[PDB]
């Protein structure tokens, strides 16, 4: 997943450590793309 | 000869040092920690400044009143030294 760095738009607090959160949810994210795309395809079926 | 008014002073003199020495260590240690709690605060949320000074004030309150007393008592000490005769 290239980094795509747009320009700009209270901080977050993260429970335990930002990293730790990133590497649990990295791999929600791509199951949660990977749905997508099967509900995408599965319309597109229909 | 070692006049007792003498002893009395340099005991007095002695305390209030030892009076103050305490009260300042108390109140600086403790308005630099209510202070890092404030800053910590506020660096974490910007409109958190209002609601916090409100707790902050009563920290350094109860400090400040204990500094402030031994400031009194070593007034006390070194200006109306109890048992001088």
């Amino acid at each position: 997943m290239e980094v795509e760095y747009v320009g700009e738009v209270t901080l977050y607090s993260f429970e335990p450590d930002p990293e730790t959160l990133f590497d649990a949810l990295l791999p929600r994210y791509i199951a949660t793309r990977v749905y997508a795309a099967l509900l995408e395809a599965a319309a597109s079926e229909s | 000869d070692l006049d007792p008014n003498a002893i009395i002073t340099a005991g007095a003199l002695i305390g209030g040092g030892l009076i103050m020495g305490g009260g300042a260590i108390g109140a600086g240690i403790g308005d630099g920690i209510a202070g890092n709690a404030l800053i910590s605060g506020i660096a974490r949320q910007p409109e958190a400044q209002g609601r916090l000074f409100t707790p902050f004030f009563i920290t350094v309150g109860l400090v400040e009143a204990a500094y402030f007393i031994n400031l009194a008592f070593m007034a006390l000490f070194v200006f109306a030294t109890p048992g001088l005769q």
